[PDB]
């Protein structure tokens, strides 16, 4: 029953708009403090760390033991699929399934 | 978490870190020879690097390259962690380094031809690494480096105030001066080892931290008589303090003083 819920899982956006990501860890004592977030792009098939600053901004809430992700000011480049990726408090591997994002534009 | 510690045959201890033991150890079924790190997590609470070491494994566990250590899995029990290593027989360059004082030109070219590509593949997953000191590679059967410490970074770019106490010798001026910092810090890395590796020393060593940290931030160092020509421009152009005039990883790769003396090619 543990899982990560990521929302929204498909994401079409149009350039310079924004999008945000949430990732809750449900059904578990285990704690989602320190996700990494990931990106494999449109048509690629190498999967990048998303680095934090710029564009990308993240939160972590420890009372819904849920983190976000935002990125400004969307690209064309910015297509693709987002995950989360974390180790939580359990020592437990703990991954979204996915925000298929489509910039246009 | 589907790894058990009876999955193993257990041997003899490799070293010991500072939070645990590294143990040889043997996957029964396929009898295939690893390396078991434990690790006590009341001694990384303390430390106040657990958070860290969970982040930092998450991002080794996507690092597929002949030239980073292999993790290959973790477990845990109440007390401990257990990450399931790629097994290096040869040891640390550190010790291969005590052992022959300096290494030459060839072995030199070869360490860092061997870096750079780690490198590369790192920054195409737009993944950095802090500081990379001789200590935290390790050999593997053929001879070849694999970094091995998962110091990986995680922000870029960033200025955030590092743990400057510890050891200032392998740290960029940017990092130091509480300046932002990014993928550059590898190239003044691979500068620092450079040297190292062709002299027995870093080349900002220095008696006080004081000294050290002046050192770093003007860049003032010389080399040994014996350093060629092609290896001082090598470093020089690495130890630049201005990290946007410190060349890219492919024009290391394709230096003259590599390539006439590195027995391993890019990639
Ligand atoms: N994968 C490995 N293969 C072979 N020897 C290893 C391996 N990992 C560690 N060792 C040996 O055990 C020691 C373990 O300490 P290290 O991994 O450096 O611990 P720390 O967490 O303190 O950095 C190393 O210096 C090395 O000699």
């Amino acid at each position: 029953m543990a899982r990560v819920d990521q929302t929204p899982r498909i994401a079409t956006k149009e350039t310079g708009e924004s999008l945000t990501i949430n990732c809750v860890l449900r059904d578990t004592a285990c704690a989602l403090d320190s996700t990494n977030w990931y990106r494999t792009k449109l048509g690629s098939t190498k999967e990048q760390t998303i680095s934090i600053g710029g564009r990308y901004s993240e939160t972590v809430d420890e009372g819904s033991n849920s983190a976000s992700l935002t990125i400004r000011d969307l690209r064309v480049e910015d297509s693709g699929t987002y995950k989360c990726k974390a180790i939580d408090s359990c020592w437990l591997s703990r991954e979204g399934a996915g925000t298929v994002l489509t910039v246009k534009g | 978490r589907q790894w058990a510690l009876e999955d193993f045959e257990i041997g003899r201890p490799l070293g010991k870190g500072k939070f645990g033991n590294v143990y040889l150890a043997r996957e029964k079924q396929s009898k295939f020879i690893l390396a078991l790190k434990v690790l006590f997590k009341a001694q990384l609470e303390k430390a106040g690097v657990e958070h860290q070491l969970r982040r930092e494994v998450e991002i080794q566990s996507h690092l597929r390259h002949p030239n980073i250590l292999r993790l290959y899995g973790y477990f845990h029990d109440a007390t401990r962690v257990y990450l399931i290593l790629e097994y290096a027989p040869l040891g640390t360059v550190y010790r291969e380094l005590q052992k022959l004082s300096k290494f030459d030109e060839q072995r030199t070219a070869t360490y860092i031809t061997e870096l750079a590509n780690a490198l590369s593949y790192c920054h195409s997953k737009r993944v950095i690494h802090r500081d990379i000191k001789p200590e935290n590679l390790l050999l593997g059967s053929a001879g070849e480096l694999k970094i091995a410490d998962f110091g990986w970074s995680v922000h870029a770019p960033s200025s955030r105030r590092t743990t400057l106490a510890g050891t200032l010798d392998y740290l960029p001026p940017e990092m130091i001066e509480g300046r932002m910092h990014d993928e550059k810090v590898d190239l003044w890395s691979l500068g620092v080892l450079c040297y190292e590796f062709l002299v027995g020393k870093p080349p900002f060593e220095a008696n006080t931290y004081q000294e050290t940290y002046k050192r770093i931030s003007r860049v003032e160092f010389t080399f040994p008589d014996f350093v060629t020509e092609g290896a001082r421009d090598l470093i020089s152009r690495l130890l630049k303090h201005n990290p946007s005039q410190r060349p890219m990883l492919r024009e290391v790769l394709e230096h003259p003083w590599i390539t006439a003396n590195s027995s391993k090619p890019s990639n």
